[PDB]
RNA sequence: GCUGCAGUUAAAAAGCUCGUAGUUGGAUCUUGUGGAGGGUUCCCCGCCCCUUGCCUCUCGGCGCCGGCCCGAAGCGUUUACUUUGAAAAAAU
């Protein structure tokens, strides 16, 4: 059974992009879902997006711009400290000068160089590059 | 007796009373004396919209309501007809509770009704405005900014009852919740 | 599919073809409609995918025949959809 | 590419394909260059100007080149949004 | 897919957008509720009430006239049974297939059916028995079971 | 082989199905304007609806010409997580 939501709209974003697509239908949305696209969109990564309602949960149509190599999830929701995420970046990023890796904390789900400023730790969502 | 909107202290507003005087005196000719009985109004306010003209605001009790929906299609053509070219429009006196974890002070002894949510609030005050026409369905959309639009679909029969207000409803639902609206009519629908 | 159809707006030839659960949002294909029988003139309602034998209120033997799809009405004078 | 000193190191800044925003590499012998001519609005004769496009080896050989011109056409004034 | 079988089949409802009363509906929320407690008199299920509404009135969902769903329109007048209607289903099969079983002892798909029929009882009676909907000391037993549906 | 292996043919998926413990489990319930540090909107004060969510005492200092105010306390449904204090032989 779907036993994880954001696991199927990353998947299903990375076989778009890979394709060559220019838009892609992400179902089931989620509020998990709809703040880890705000953070991509932020930094340049993905076009603008439209949610539909529907009264069951929802869908989300995105647009892509070719820029995006991967996006993907850590299962296992471990937990992180500030003095352990360098062995974490060290592990998941493709180089020292671009890519991010994604957090949930209690100020907020961000991005792992804001968690650095804001003083934080949390627990690992996913990351891109 | 007049002046019936407002809680203590609040009550004497020249514009609010104004508007209930003008309420209450037309239950007093013999057609809508078959069907108002001094039915509570709790508030109103004269407010801008977009154009630069005025627009009011009337606030009805959640178990009146349904009573005044089945008059409105008339007594708001006769408050449109006297007042000064204004735009009219009835909404409910809804409550919004705070959020138990840790927002509120919080006890087993009584529980919040998923009634009484800024969701379920904000979500009824849009069916409200458009009422002589039916919502068909709603979209959002993330500008990348970071802010939202929602887009409204309304029914394609009762076009010409809201057609001439939808500048207002944007300004009046922005007034009430602090959100960007857009009401619009659809390419076709199942 | 091309490489660059847009998905916010399917036209309601492209719609109406799909499956009921697999629309962009749902919608039944069933529907009520309205019911006249000779020799008792009583007008009546009925769904179109009716499970029960129909007795209409001027007591005829039966208005309709249930059936695996959509029932079959007894010759009756009408079959007209109700708009809403 | 640059440095701390604000200069570019790179050898070269290789082009992209018009349909797909991906780079074109230096052994990619499928890929193309179009050029196509502008006509005067008077009369329709050349008088000169052109617009070009690249397009990526992998995307013509899926067939999906013709529909790209058309589209990239269609996006600048030459089919004139309407067909 | 099934619990019990291979298939995967998607045949189910599919309920519109609008939620609200056809302005062709004649009827009204009190109304409708007396034809429900009229038809519990002659000791049809929930599920067959919804069914003879559908077909012959106005009324394509109960839940949108009257702001309730229709097993708590019977509880809050005493009509409710006290087994619930889908376990009551299940235990009349299971004893349909023993009265089989008595005479037809080859019959080996018949004993193989009769095992995946009572463990989906014991699962559903598990469920009711957590909600309060069961005493905690109620069980199903094979030498019992007749006396539950008569 | 947790990070990090393999099971069509090289070594390797129980003949097949049910099932208690174990591991895993769908969506949903409060936001934008104003000021400081910094920018050209967001992190601290105070606000559409609640800002410690309530409350009114009494043993106990404050502000002023008795009465009304502002720091404890009852405490915010219970935990994991995270950040910070305290307290832990020396040699290595």
């Amino acid at each position: 059974v779907r036993m994880n939501v954001l696991a199927d709209a990353l998947k299903s974003i990375n076989n778009a992009e890979k394709r060559g697509k220019r838009q892609v239908l992400i179902r089931p949305c989620s509020k998990v879902i709809v703040r880890f696209l705000t953070v991509m969109m932020k930094h340049g990564y993905i076009g603008e997006f439209e949610i539909i309602d529907d009264h069951r949960a929802g869908k989300i149509v995105v647009n892509l711009t070719g820029r995006l190599n991967k996006c993907g999830v850590i299962s296992p929701r471990f937990d992180v400290q500030l003095k352990d995420l360098e062995k974490w970046q060290n592990n998941l990023l493709p180089s020292r000068q671009f890519g991010f890796i994604v957090l949930t904390t209690s100020a907020g789900i961000m991005d792992h160089e804001e968690a650095r400023r804001k003083h934080t730790g949390g627990k690992i969502l996913g990351f891109f590059f | 007796s007049a002046k019936i909107v407002k809680p203590n202290g609040e009550k004497p507003d020249e514009f609010e009373s104004g508007i209930s005087q003008a309420l209450l005196e037309l239950e007093m000719n013999s057609d809508l004396k078959a069907q108002l009985r001094e039915l509570n109004i709790t508030a109103a306010k004269e407010i801008e919209v977009g154009g630069g003209r005025k627009a009011i605001i009337i606030f009805v009790p959640v178990p009146q309501l349904k009573s005044f929906q089945k008059i409105q299609v008339r007594l708001v053509r006769e408050l449109e007809k006297k007042f000064s070219g204004k735009h009219v429009v009835f909404i409910a006196q809804r409550r919004i509770l705070p959020k138990p974890t840790r927002k509120s002070r919080t006890k087993n002894k009584q529980k919040r009704p998923r009634s009484r949510t800024l969701t379920a609030v904000h979500d009824a005050i849009l069916e409200d405005l458009v009422f002589p026409s039916e919502i068909v369905g709603k979209r959002i959309r993330v500008k990348l900014d970071g802010s939202r639009l929602i887009k409204v679909h309304l029914d394609k029969a009762q076009q010409n009852n809201v057609e001439h207000k939808v500048e207002t409803f944007s300004g009046v639902y922005k007034k009430l919740t602090g959100k960007d609206v857009n009401f619009e009519f659809p390419e076709f629908q199942l | 599919m091309p490489l660059a159809k847009d998905l916010l707006h399917p036209s309601p030839e492209e719609e109406k073809r799909k499956h009921k659960k697999k629309r962009l949002v749902q919608s039944p294909n069933s529907y009520f409609m309205d019911v006249k029988c000779p020799g008792c003139y009583k007008i009546t309602t009925v769904f179109s995918h009716a499970q029960t034998v129909v007795l209409c209120v001027g007591c005829s033997t039966v208005l309709c025949q249930p059936t695996g799809g959509k029932a079959r009405l007894t010759e009756g004078c009408s079959f007209r959809r109700k708009q809403h | 590419m640059q440095n701390d000193a604000g200069e570019f190191v790179d050898l070269y800044v290789p082009r992209k394909c018009s349909a797909s925003n991906r780079i074109i590499g230096a052994k990619d012998h499928a890929s193309i260059q179009m050029n196509v001519a502008e006509v005067d609005k008077v009369t329709g004769r050349f008088n000169g100007q052109f617009k070009t496009y690249a397009i990526c080896g992998a995307i013509r050989r899926m067939g999906e080149s013709d529909d790209s011109i058309l589209r990239l056409a269609k996006a600048d004034g030459i089919v004139s949004k309407n067909f | 897919g099934r619990m019990h079988a291979p298939g995967k089949g998607l045949s189910q409802s599919a309920l519109p957008y609008r939620r609200s009363v056809p302005t062709w509906l004649k009827l009204t929320s009190d109304d409708v509720k007396e034809q429900i407690y009229k038809l519990a008199k002659k000791g049809l299920t929930p599920s067959q009430i919804g069914v003879i509404l559908r077909d012959s009135h106005g009324v394509a969902q109960v839940r949108f006239v009257t702001g309730n769903k229709i097993l708590r329109i019977l509880k809050s007048k005493g009509l409710a049974p006290d087994l619930p209607e889908d376990l009551y289903h299940l235990i009349k099969k299971a004893v349909a297939v023993r009265k089989h079983l008595e005479r037809n002892r080859k019959d080996k798909d018949a004993k193989f059916r009769l095992i995946l029929i009572e463990s989906r009882i014991h699962r559903l009676a598990r469920y009711y028995k957590t909600k309060r909907v069961l005493p905690p000391n109620w069980k199903y037993e094979s030498s019992t079971a007749s006396a539950l549906v008569a």
